[PDB]
């Protein structure tokens, strides 16, 4: 018996079988951690997402760039408010700006022990209120 | 054996570096070829990033080859939609910092 | 008296009908000792015994024990019932996986994964085996260190959420870091078509770091950081 | 019949257990070419071998320079003239060879400056045949040898195809006109029983610590191989001798290893005194596993305990440097501090005497073939083997030398193997079998798994623990050991009365563990017996009303002048323990030890001889 055969069987049993799947999400309690990467791809779907709502809106609809603008300042320039719709577009962007750095000083093989984890964590959550703060106001 | 998927994973990083090495770039020094490779650099990571989804959690054998193949679609259309943005208009880093300074 | 509640996963595959739920237990613990498996075997041996699950050195280095104790994957005779009275402890088995009777799982895939990256020492030439002690430095030998302690709970991969979704494809950490044990034994002459056998998109490239892994081994290891280390192997190993 | 799905195999051979000594047999087979079914109760990374923590002995001579013969003086010399000088010699000769072959496999021990194997010091182990001072020859894998010999024998397993039964329990033998020929098992997973058949059958099961309230076995030692063989009116031997390790944690009993004596630690009483200084001076508390737990155990009857009833004794470890402990001896830097709460390098740590070993147990020769007595006389079971625990080749004898059980696993498993592959070929005739052979079994099953009675499981096992504990102690007289006898006999009983809840056919572990209690029973009915009976005080059996060691001679005075005595009125014979599995009656009869060994001319015979350390 080779073990591509032990799995073979494995499923053939189980998924052949009235057994059920022992709860997962809804039981396993969150780390920040495990928060921090769900966040990663909250954040990096919705960029990608955005950027492509933007190269397919300059393909499909109607004027150009200028035209928008002027077309956006609909009930127009309201300051803490046009400043808040700024702010949650830089927001993902800069979390998963800096988390992406912590992913990558990781892919070095650095900062992987438990405490350095949940103190890089902090020091990615902090900075991203920072520089998103820093930015919506530039 | 090919070290394909290995070197991917690399790929992935480069550019991942190349990216980073691009929004500080940008601001610093916003012209014509910055807008492109800007672009190029954004559409390839996040597809490679949405394929990394996709691959995880889109289950399945007829799905998987679907899914890619609408993720292809919807990044070719991706990556010339922002370079007509770039040929044609007034190019992205023009773009951001008319649509900031507002 | 000094009362404590347990709420426990329950389903027993012979009684028709019956499915999933919790069933909640009190014991005293003047009279019960201070780990969880204490508390297990104690109900199982006054209350009730359909209560199944595995267990045997009741010490914490042979891995029958483990299970999902409020909210996290460690070892029964490991952790330590809380003294709080004003909280009541859920007993899961591990997370993810097929119950075959309450707390126990199949782990047979988990096994069989195992078996997949061959974990024994491989030498270019079995000919000599057997008749001399092969040679390793103190200094080689300490690369095995935080390595070769491994247990084989399936905490550790029964807690990645990758392996939650791609489990029959992607091996878990537990599994990967035993392969990475066997690519710096000094000893190996099969180093190089080891990283091989993880040349496609799952086997080792589910990983994304989430690190739930290290973070809930019972025995304080690190699969997640072994795991990064085989993935520039991956990256920087020649031909 | 109808209730019961009969699913039968036919191999070469079948491996009960894949502890150390099951795995080793078991691979050990395949790799000779044969079809080899294991058939076990727990995974194999489970069984207790893991727990193992000193280490394995192996005269490789790495420290200093040895010769396994010293090995061989030191084990007889500690098995106090009970040990087969034929299977000790065996195993001492082979140690080295096979302590390579397992670093050869890719066991990861500790290494030294040479890059060689790390050898220790160890309780009771001597150069130059016992007057060459302390020996350094415990091969070992820092803390967790065990651990690391277990993984990496099964991890060697899967490269042959052993046919694995995983997490099936085997009931009983199947027995045919006094030959083996093969196991009849549940399968824990969906309840179903399995007629495993082969030529030949090796039992590895292991030992039976469960028996007694406070012991370091793990709770799957109920010396089930044990039993199997008393229920197929086989003979066990020496089962009163029982290893009271002298250091474990009072509460949960778990282990906490020699290799912190063989280190440099120490044992302090009440008082403070290193005790071990008065009670053996000439190798100090590096003594034998039954001298020093003596020391220990009386010194608590006389007044000495340390802790908040005075019931036990202290393992310090103050003084150590830091830096050895967590390189060294890191998993009892952990366990310590788990189960007690402490910090080993500046505390100690509260050990009581416990429950350890048993070398009892299935009559055994140095090739592992399982004896039976016929006639005042040996006799090979045809197709039954034994290795390990299990086992009683008596390489042990009274007293298990320490860090010797893990060689033996690993010498008795090859051994075990070889005697097959020496004695038959690879698909030679599976001898055929009655349809309905095991039917005792599955009845036996059936009784249980429904079985509605008035004594809860729970609370009969308990009863026989304790009963256990306190006539079949370290030390025991023949006054509380009769009372004992008849109190277990009582207990034999009340199994006809028992009561269990689950009638499931899925694991339904409230059925096994009762058949691990009537394995355990009869494993402590032939223990209780055997210990009554024998008058006299040797290895770890030790009499208060005899305390004389009663050999064929006077040994201390010289052997010439004085007439050998007959059989039947000395003591330096083997016990050998039946059990009328219906009435539960212990007859016994004795077989004398093996004295010569392989080759006088290569590993001289040792005489007995006054003992003490
Ligand atoms: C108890 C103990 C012993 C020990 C030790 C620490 C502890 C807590 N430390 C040691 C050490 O440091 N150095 C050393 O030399 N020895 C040490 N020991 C003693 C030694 O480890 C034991 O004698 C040895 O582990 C016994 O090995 P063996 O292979 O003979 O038995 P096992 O390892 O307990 O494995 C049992 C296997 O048999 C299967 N089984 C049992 N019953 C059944 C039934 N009914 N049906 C099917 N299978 C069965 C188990 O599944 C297991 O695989
Ligand atoms: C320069 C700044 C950025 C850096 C440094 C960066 C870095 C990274 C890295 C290293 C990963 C993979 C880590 C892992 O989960 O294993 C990742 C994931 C991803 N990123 Fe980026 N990124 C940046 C900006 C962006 C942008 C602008 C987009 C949108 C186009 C984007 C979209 C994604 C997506 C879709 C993923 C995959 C999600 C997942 O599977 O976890 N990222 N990023
Ligand atoms: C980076 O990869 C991942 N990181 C995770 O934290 C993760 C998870 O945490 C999952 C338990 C579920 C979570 C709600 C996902 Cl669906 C939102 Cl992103 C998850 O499913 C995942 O994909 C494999
Ligand atoms: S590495 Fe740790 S968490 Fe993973 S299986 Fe081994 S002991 Fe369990
Ligand atoms: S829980 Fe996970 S995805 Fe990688 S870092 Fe650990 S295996
Ligand atoms: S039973 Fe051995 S780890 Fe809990």
């Amino acid at each position: 018996t080779t073990a591509k055969e032990e799995m073979e069987r494995f499923w053939n049993k189980n998924l052949g079988s009235n057994r059920p799947l022992s709860p997962h999400i809804t039981i396993y309690r969150w780390s920040l951690p495990m928060a921090m990467s769900i966040c990663h791809r909250g954040t990096g779907i919705a960029l990608s997402a955005g950027v492509s709502l933007f190269g397919l809106s300059a393909l499909l609809l109607p004027g150009n760039f200028e035209s928008h603008l002027e077309l956006v300042k609909s009930l127009c320039l309201g300051p803490t408010l046009i400043y808040t719709a700024k702010f949650g577009i830089v927001f993902p962007l800069m979390y998963h700006t800096w988390n992406g750095i912590r992913h990558l000083i990781w892919d070095l093989g650095k900062g992987l022990t438990i405490p350095q984890l949940t103190q890089s964590g902090v020091v990615v959550l902090i900075l991203t209120v920072l520089s998103s703060v820093g930015l919506a106001a530039m | 054996s090919s070290k394909a998927a290995s070197l991917h994973w690399t790929g992935e990083r480069v550019v991942s570096v190349l990216l980073l090495g691009l929004l500080p770039a940008a601001y610093l020094n916003p012209c014509s070829a910055m807008d492109y490779s800007l672009a190029a650099a954004l559409t390839l990571h996040g597809h490679w990033g949405i394929g990394q989804v996709v691959t995880d959690y889109v289950r399945g054998d007829a799905l998987q080859k679907a899914a890619k193949a609408g993720l292809l679609a919807l990044s070719a259309f991706t990556f010339a939609g922002l370079c007509y943005f770039n040929y044609h208009d007034v190019g992205i880093c023009k773009a951001v910092a008319m649509l900031w300074k507002l | 008296p000094r009362i404590k509640k347990f709420a426990i996963y329950r389903w027993d595959p012979d009684k028709t009908g019956d499915k999933p739920h919790m069933q909640t237990y009190e014991i005293d613990l003047n009279n019960c000792g201070p780990m969880v498996l204490d508390a297990l075997i104690k109900i199982k041996n006054e209350i009730d015994s359909t209560l199944t699950f595995r267990r045997s050195c009741r010490e914490g280095i042979c891995g029958s024990c483990a299970m999902n104790i409020n909210g996290g994957n460690t070892l029964a005779c490991t952790r330590r019932i809380d003294t709080n009275l004003d909280k009541v402890s859920k007993i899961y088995p591990l997370p993810h996986m097929y119950v075959i009777k309450d707390l126990v799982p199949d782990l047979s895939n988990f096994y069989a994964q195992y078996k997949s990256i061959e974990p024994y020492l491989k030498k270019k030439d079995e000919s000599q085996e057997g008749k001399q002690q092969y040679l390793q430095s103190i200094e080689e030998r300490e690369k095995l260190d935080g390595l070769y302690e491994c247990i084989l709970c399936a905490c550790c991969s029964t807690s990645c959420p990758s392996y939650w979704w791609n489990g029959d494809k992607y091996l878990g950490p537990a599994v990967l870091m035993q392969a990475y044990r066997w690519m710096i034994d000094s000893r190996d002459d099969f180093t190089e078509e080891r990283l091989a056998k993880l040349q496609d998109p799952f086997s080792l490239y589910r990983c994304h770091t989430i690190m739930n892994c290290t973070g809930t081994c019972p025995k304080g290891l690190n699969p997640g950081k072994a795991i990064a280390e085989i993935k520039k192997m991956m990256a920087t190993y020649k031909e | 019949s109808t209730q019961y799905p009969v699913v039968d195999h036919e191999f070469d051979a079948v491996v009960v257990g894949a502890g150390g000594a099951g795995l080793r047999a078991a691979f050990g087979l395949s790799e000779a070419g044969f079809n080899t079914a294991c058939v076990t109760k727990l995974f194999p990374t489970r069984s207790h071998t893991v727990a193992a923590q000193g280490g394995i002995n192996a005269a490789l001579g790495n420290m200093e320079e040895d010769n396994w013969r010293w090995h061989f003086y030191d084990t007889v010399k500690g098995s106090d003239w009970l040990g087969d000088q034929d299977a000790i010699h065996y195993m001492t000769e082979q140690a080295p060879a096979s302590v390579v072959e397992l670093e050869n496999y890719g066991m990861p021990f500790s290494r030294t400056e040479d890059g060689k194997i790390y050898q220790r010091a160890f309780g009771g182990q001597s150069l130059k045949f016992g007057k060459g001072g302390q020996a350094h020859r415990c091969c070992c894998v820092a803390d967790r040898t065990g651990h690391s010999l277990l993984h990496t024998l099964y991890g060697r397993s899967l490269r042959y195809d052993t046919s694995y039964f995983v997490e099936y329990f085997a009931l009983d033998l199947l027995m045919e006109n006094g030959e083996c020929r093969g196991v009849i098992a549940l399968c824990i997973e969906d309840g179903s029983i399995h007629r495993i058949r082969a030529r030949n059958t090796v039992v590895a099961t292991g030992g039976y610590g469960r028996t007694y309230f406070s012991c370091t076995s793990a709770h799957t030692s109920t010396g089930d191989g044990t039993a199997m063989v008393t229920r197929a009116g086989l003979p066990c031997q020496d089962l009163e001798f029982v290893q009271f390790h002298p250091t474990g944690i009072y509460g949960a009993g778990c282990l906490i290893t020699e290799g912190c004596r063989g280190e440099g630690g120490i044992l302090i009483n009440s008082q403070g005194e290193r005790f071990m200084e008065r009670y053996a001076p000439v190798a100090k508390d590096l003594a034998s596993r039954d001298v020093v737990s003596r020391s220990m155990t009386l010194e608590i009857r006389e007044g000495r305990g340390c802790g908040p009833e005075k019931d036990h004794v202290y393992l310090q470890l103050h003084h150590l440097p830091p830096e050895q402990l967590a390189v060294r001896l890191p998993g009892i830097s952990e366990t310590a501090m788990i189960f007690a709460g402490v910090d080993v390098t500046k505390e100690p740590i509260p050990v009581l005497p416990t429950v350890h070993y048993n070398m009892g147990g299935i009559p055994t020769n140095y090739k592992g073939q399982v004896l039976r007595h016929v006639n005042g006389q040996d006799q090979v079971v045809p197709g039954l083997y034994a290795c390990g625990e299990a086992a009683c080749a008596s390489v042990h004898g009274a007293n298990r030398l320490g860090a010797n059980s893990l060689l033996d696993l690993v010498v008795f498993g090859r051994a075990c193997a070889l005697s097959i592959a020496e004695s038959c070929r690879p698909g030679d005739k599976v001898p055929s079998i009655k349809p309905n052979a095991g039917e005792e079994s599955v009845m036996n099953l059936d009784k249980l798994r429904f079985a509605n009675g008035t004594i809860r499981t729970s609370e009969l096992r308990l009863s026989m623990q304790k009963s256990m504990q306190s006539h079949a102690a370290v030390f025991r007289v023949g006054s509380v050991l009769q009372e004992g006898c008849e109190k277990i006999l009582r207990l034999y009983g009340d199994l006809q009365h028992l009561k269990t809840f689950d009638r499931g056919m899925v694991w339904n572990t409230d059925l096994v563990e009762t058949l691990e209690l009537q394995n355990l029973m009869l494993c402590a009915l032939q223990t209780i017996y055997g210990a009554e009976a024998r008058k006299e005080s040797r290895g770890a059996h030790a009499r208060e009303d005899f305390k004389e060691r009663v050999d064929e001679y006077d040994y201390s005075k010289p052997i010439q002048g004085q007439q050998k005595k007959p059989f039947q009125e000395h003591w330096r014979k083997h016990t050998l323990s039946y059990v009328d599995v219906k009435t539960g009656k212990v007859s016994l009869e004795y077989r004398p030890v093996i004295d010569k060994t392989l080759n006088e001319a290569d590993c001289a015979t040792v005489p007995p001889a006054i003992r003490s350390y």
